């Protein structure tokens, strides 16, 4: 049994989608590793499969419920369970093909996608770029009940994949970055739905960039500048550490603390 | 997707045939197979993407398939037919699904793409 963090899109308020958010990043790491600050999450090698996922239930008003899993290594959703159904997105390599075996043992029906759950996939099959998909609690409650119809044969593939993209960045990314997590409570409070400016895409499209950056950095200095884009589509260079302290949250595993 | 099936017809007892099925345009290594039977339409034998993991049907010991991802086909060896085996025979993949566990690998509706069945008989 994984630890299990609830969230309801019913009643959710700039503080409960805080304090979600919040939880699911202290069971992401132990924070006993910080790299100039940020944290890091457990290094994928070596790393006990009892150990390995977390699980996030959600629910609506529509009083519909599915379960995430998300691997501790990159924060990352790899799959999820709704009624008597699991579904996994492709693994990318044998030790990840087992590993996802421990994951909701006791369903009746158990599914691996064809495809794998990255950006660049899913949007090919939700028909939308990220930037075209709307994002807020409107959306999640939406995404949350499109991936528990889409058990009972009531969601089509196209909006199964549209789903993904909304629960992943307001769950994923939001995790990963204070400030992607920022711009969803901005959402909450205004009650507003938008599609991710350039500022929120850059930055989830540049982690995996900046993980290795910042553990790799000489003093805190980057070899090469890392250019992100503001709100606006403005683009400007990140030279060092201090102006993401404020931004990134968590970092995967790129090499030992030294 | 497109579907070119090989195989089938009169064979004896004892005897033994071998369906093919070659598909695209899809991708196929990343593809669910299975091949169902009719008379009366049930499941007979289904391969995961990897062909690590297989499942059969009253089958079992007889036939085995097989899948070749360079040539995106997939296979069906029948051994030891009997009479009762007679079918047409269709094969099946899902674009959607690498690998299809638990009760729902022999649900047909977990296939989102069938071949023509093809008529096997076999007689006494
Ligand atoms: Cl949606
Ligand atoms: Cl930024
Ligand atoms: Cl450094």
């Amino acid at each position: 049994q994984y630890p299990i963090i609830n969230f309801t899109t019913a009643g959710a308020t700039v503080q409960s989608y805080t304090n979600f958010i919040r939880a699911v990043r202290g069971r992401l790491t132990t924070g006993a590793d910080v790299r100039h600050e940020i944290p890091v999450l457990p290094n994928r090698v070596g790393l006990p499969i009892n150990q390995r996922f977390i699980l996030v239930e959600l629910s609506n008003h529509a009083e519909l419920s599915v379960t995430l899993a998300l691997d501790v290594t990159n924060a990352y959703v790899v799959g999820y369970r709704a009624g008597n159904s699991a579904y996994f997105f492709h693994p990318d390599n044998q030790e990840d093909a087992e590993a996802i075996t421990h994951l909701f043992t006791d369903v009746q029906n158990r599914y691996t996608f064809a495809f794998g759950g990255n950006y660049d996939r899913l949007e090919q099959l939700a028909g939308n770029l990220r930037e075209n998909i709307e994002l807020g609690n409107g959306p999640l409650e939406e995404a949350i009940s499109a991936l528990y119809y889409y058990s009972t044969g009531g969601t089509q593939l196209p909006t199964l994949a549209r789903s993904f993209i909304i629960c992943i960045q307001m769950i994923s990314e939001a995790a990963r970055f204070q400030y992607i997590e920022g711009e969803m409570r901005t959402r909450i409070r205004y009650n507003r739905r938008s599609a991710p400016d350039p500022s929120v895409i850059t930055l989830e499209n540049s982690w995996g960039r900046l993980s290795t950056a910042i553990q790799e950095s000489n003093q805190g200095a980057f070899a090469s500048p890392i250019q992100l884009q503001r709100r606006n589509g403005s683009k400007f260079s990140v030279y060092d550490v201090s102006i993401l302290i404020p931004i990134i949250a968590l970092m995967v595993y790129r090499c030992a603390p030294p | 997707v497109q579907l070119a099936e090989t195989g089938g017809g009169l064979v004896q007892a004892g005897g033994s045939l071998r369906l093919s099925c070659a598909a695209s345009g899809t991708t196929f290594s990343k593809n669910a197979m299975a091949w169902f039977r009719q008379a009366k339409r049930e499941f007979v034998a289904g391969i995961n993407w990897n062909a690590v993991s297989t499942n059969y049907a009253s089958v079992k010991g007889r036939f085995t398939v097989s899948r070749d991802n360079a040539k995106n086909t997939v296979y069906l060896q029948m051994n030891s037919l009997k009479p009762e085996d007679t079918a047409v025979y269709y094969c099946a993949g899902s674009s959607i699904y690498s690998d299809i566990s638990g009760a729902a690998t022999v649900w047909a509706t977990s296939y989102n793409y069938w071949g023509q069945g093809t008529q096997v008989t076999v007689s006494s």
